[PDB]
RNA sequence: UCUGUUCUCAGUUCGGAUCGCAGUCUGCAACUCGACUGCGUGAAGCUGGAAUCGCUAGUAAUCGCGGAUCAGCAUGCCGCG
RNA sequence: GGGGCGGUCGCCUCCUAAAAGGUAACGGAGGCGCCCAAAGGUUCCCUCAGAAUGGUUGGAAAUCAUUCGCAGAGUGUAAAG
RNA sequence: UGGUGGCGAUAGCGAAGAGGUCACACCCGUUCCCAUACCGAACACGGAAGUUAAGCUCUUCAGCGCCGAUGGUAGUCGGGGGUUUCCCCCUGUGAGAGUAGGACGCCGCCAA
RNA sequence: GGUCCGGUAGUUCAGUUGGUUAGAAUGCCUGCCUGUCACGCAGGAGGUCGCGGGUUCGAGUCCCGUCCGGACCGCCA
């Protein structure tokens, strides 16, 4: 199954991005690097 | 090894060489006697010249690569000559001559 | 014999592939390279009118070297074509490898053109 | 009883008929043939009956050619039902025959017997026919 | 190497005179000698290919590649994605170093030998061997061998027809 | 070649029991082939001298 | 059986079946359809389900040796230790 | 094509559809309520399915080598483009 | 003769035949740049032993493929009839599978 | 005429869902047991899945149609 997830960051709490993922294929708490708006630069986004 | 086949490396020479299809106990003992190989030695420990000069003697006797084919063409001769012996070979029943009634189970 | 395709025939497909994306317009012409076994050719081409502007080769009638096909020749011909662009100055060009791999004498030629001042 | 051994769909439009036949307008394989001069449908029962009426009479004289195949099926709703609510099941195969098409052709047989035998078979078909021969 | 020098010195002139090629370099030539491995795995024993690879590396001069099966087939229960077989290509000095071992020691060392397949050719100069034992050169650590499956061997030449390749293989040194 | 993955390959002399010498390279360094192409019966051109082969269909009762 | 040498737990030097080759004997005669022998070969079998048999000491268990049948034909039978 | 019962109710592909678009019927055929951290983005490089012939374990097909081969093969999935 | 563009293959596919001092291409060997999910054929690398065999470039051809109006017809816009699921007459309009034949290349710009 | 079920060893039922394995009693066969038979005790073979077509690396077990039977409905004037 695919489950919704919202992305989070350590550089700053305010994070907004959403995505989809498969529990079987990625049980681990996934990481992506994306442009945070309020920090005004690219940072590394975890999920919640 | 000896003639296109292996030999166990840790057995007495006289017994060990018999494994090649074509020589049994008597043939092995007489040919190793002719060679002068002491008749009892693990084949691991033997010398190169004696190995080589026991190769040629057994090559001048027929061994498996030729006896197998030769026995097969002999039974082939018996088959297509139309012999009673041949048809017994063909059908797989005993050939030497036995009462097929009771046992006959070594074949089939 | 075993059907070995011509090396130039194979190269032409790659050259067409890369040419599909770009071409050299007016005031933005295109450089080109032939990496022949024995020589290296360079050309500045304007696509739309279908005519060249200036060219250079290892077998040019001066400044020769016994290389005539190696990286040293590539550097020398590169700075030569830079001057050949300079007199009827263009100052900018779209690079276009001749369906080659940007590692060797093509890189030497590109380095020569850049240092001579043809702003890619 | 020519079944098409398979078909892409078992139901399709009845279609319409206009103009002469597209091809096979004259004899091509036999000495003589029979031609239809109006448009209509022709079904397994018709071709089978005509074929038997031909061959059983002609006996050992020769061979008979058929240029027809009922690739077209045609449907019919089950008896005693209000119309509508789905196309009916298919229960027969039919061949379109525009005018000019030559149906049957005969080979290796005398002229007069072929003439009268084709006349005999023509009554099996529902269609005005005209005798026709190779140029 | 030895053979090759001989190929330059004696073979090419001899058969060039024997066939009258106007251009000398048109003379036929061995292009590659290639090995294929196949293991009835689908997986039957996962360690089978993982053994065949590093025995075949010793047999040849360098490491092979595990062959990736093309399409799935339930006849052998061979799912698409479970590796079967291995391939190593040989050419240059290596092909002659390989043919050296083969012609000199390997074929005469077979459990039994007569003249090699009479008409194994494909039709256009290519030619294949099916040898059942791994006994190719006598210094393999042969006691290790568990499975007896030998090699599938293909010699590829620049020949355009079977007759010229047949003639060439003679003085290359293959019996028939 | 990609360094390391291939085994060490080097010059490897060949010695047969007949003394025939051959100029080979191998993963190994010295090989003792028991019988070589100069000796093996079929390989001897045509059984030149490595042979023991007679064949007859005979019928002889005269003693 | 006793003594001594080798073998070192395996389908093995156990087992010897069945096979091709070459012989011996008898008998007019050994293909159907003998026995024996030299080679080559070497099979199944690694203690046998449910069940079942003989045996009260020179017995059972083993080991051989003769003998009637008779040219040859014995793992049978009779008898002996 | 009276109700009841049966069937259907949203979305996507094609035909019906009358060479723009649109166009109904309890007309004719299928599918969707997802899946993919790569099956995305980009740079770089190629080329198919099937067939014939040789090749063992291995045949009709496993894995190889040659030749033919404008697309038959693929394109996550249902049709069309 | 090489390079590089536009044009519908009238340019293709085949069958034959010519060339190479120069140009090109095969070739020579991986020493270091780079690479072979195995490899110097391929990638690149640096030469120049010999070869026009192939590629490439030229000469020839209607076997295949391709292009192709003329008059016919079938269809059909718009009118008019008929015994009208379908036929026929008039103003046009105009199918394609068929032949008349065209073609086995035409235009450039930089280096000979 | 419609809707829904099913169809497997010689007989009766699981599996039929688990797409990637065909099973359990009875019957039958051999042997033992008994004076013989029957019980009983050892062992053993079988179907390759109603029929046809299709998806899939793979159909018994998924989707279609055909045959077979069985359950339900077939009402208002």
């Amino acid at each position: 199954m695919r489950v919704n997830i919202t992305l989070a960051c350590t550089e700053c709490g305010e994070r907004n991005y959403i995505s989809k993922k498969n529990k079987r294929n990625n049980p681990d708490r996934v990481e992506f690097k994306k442009y945070c708006p309020r920090d005004k630069k690219s940072t590394l986004h975890r999920e919640t | 090894r000896i003639a296109g086949v292996d030999i166990p490396r840790d057995k007495r020479v006289v017994i060990s060489l018999t494994y090649i299809f074509g020589i049994g106990r008597t043939t092995a003992q007489q040919v190793l006697k002719e060679a002068g190989v002491s008749e009892d030695t693990r084949v691991r420990d033997l010398t190169e010249e004696e190995l080589g000069k026991i190769r040629d003697i057994i090559d001048k006797l027929k061994v498996e690569g030729d006896l197998r084919r030769e026995v097969s063409l002999n039974i082939k001769r018996l088959i297509e000559i139309g012999s009673y012996r041949g048809i017994r070979h063909r059908r797989g029943l005993p050939v030497r001559g036995q009462n097929s009634k009771n046992n006959a189970r070594t074949r089939k | 014999m075993i059907t070995k395709t011509s090396k130039n025939a194979a190269r032409l497909k790659r050259h067409a592939r890369v040419r599909a994306k770009l071409s050299g317009t007016a005031e933005r012409p295109r450089l080109n390279v032939f990496r022949s076994n024995k020589h290296i050719y360079a050309q500045i081409i304007d696509d739309v009118n279908g005519v060249t502007l200036a060219s250079a080769s290892t077998l040019d009638k001066d400044l020769n070297v016994e290389s005539t096909g190696d990286t040293s020749a590539a550097t020398k011909v590169g700075e030569l074509v830079a001057k050949r662009a300079a007199e009827k100055g263009i100052s900018d060009v779209v690079f276009d490898r001749g369906g080659y791999l940007y590692h060797g004498r093509v890189k030497a030629l590109a380095d020569a053109a850049r240092e001579a001042g043809l702003k890619f | 009883m020519l079944l098409p051994k398979r078909v892409k769909y078992r139901r399709e439009h009845r279609g319409k008929m206009r103009g002469r036949a597209k091809g096979g307008t004259e004899v091509h394989f036999g000495e003589f043939g029979i031609q239809a001069l109006e448009a209509s449908w022709i079904t397994n029962r018709q071709i089978e009956a005509a074929r038997i009426a031909m061959t059983r009479y002609m006996k050992r004289g020769g061979k008979v050619w058929i240029k027809i195949f009922p690739s077209k099926p045609y449907t019919a709703k089950p008896l005693e039902v209000r119309m509508g609510s789905g196309k009916g099941a298919p229960e027969g195969w039919v061949a379109v025959v525009k005018p000019g098409k030559v149906l049957f052709e005969i080979s290796g047989v005398s002229e007069e017997v072929a003439r009268e035998a084709l006349r005999l078979a023509s009554h099996k078909l529902p269609i005005k026919t005209k005798f026709v021969k190779r140029e | 190497n030895r053979l090759k020098e001989k190929y330059n010195k004696e073979i090419a002139p001899a058969l060039m005179t024997k066939f009258n090629y106007d251009s000398v370099m048109q003379v036929p030539k061995i292009e590659k000698i290639v090995i294929n491995m196949g293991v009835g795995d689908a997986v039957q024993n996962a360690k089978a290919i993982d053994s065949a690879v590093e025995e075949l590396t010793f047999i040849a001069g360098q490491k092979p590649v595990v062959t990736r099966a093309k399409k799935s087939i339930a006849g052998f229960r061979l799912r698409e994605g479970m590796p079967i077989g291995a391939k190593v290509t040989l050419r240059g000095e290596r092909m002659y170093d390989f043919l050296d071992k083969l012609i000199s020691v390997s074929l005469p060392r077979v459990r039994d030998f007569r003249g090699v397949s009479k008409k194994s050719f494909d039709g256009r100069g290519n030619y294949t061997l099916g040898i059942k034992e791994q006994l190719i050169f006598p210094e393999i650590d042969y006691d290790k061998v568990t499975k007896v499956r030998g090699m599938d061997i293909v010699i590829v030449t620049t020949a355009n027809t079977d007759e010229e390749a047949r003639e060439l293989l003679t003085q290359v040194g293959m019996p028939f | 070649m990609k360094a390391g993955i291939h085994p060490n390959f080097k010059k490897a002399t060949v010695k047969c029991a007949c003394g025939n010498e051959f100029e080979t390279g191998s993963v190994k360094e010295e090989v003792r082939v028991e019988i070589c192409s100069e000796c093996h019966p079929f390989y001897t051109g045509r059984q030149k001298f490595a042979s023991a082969d007679g064949r007859v269909d005979r019928f002889n009762k005269k003693y």
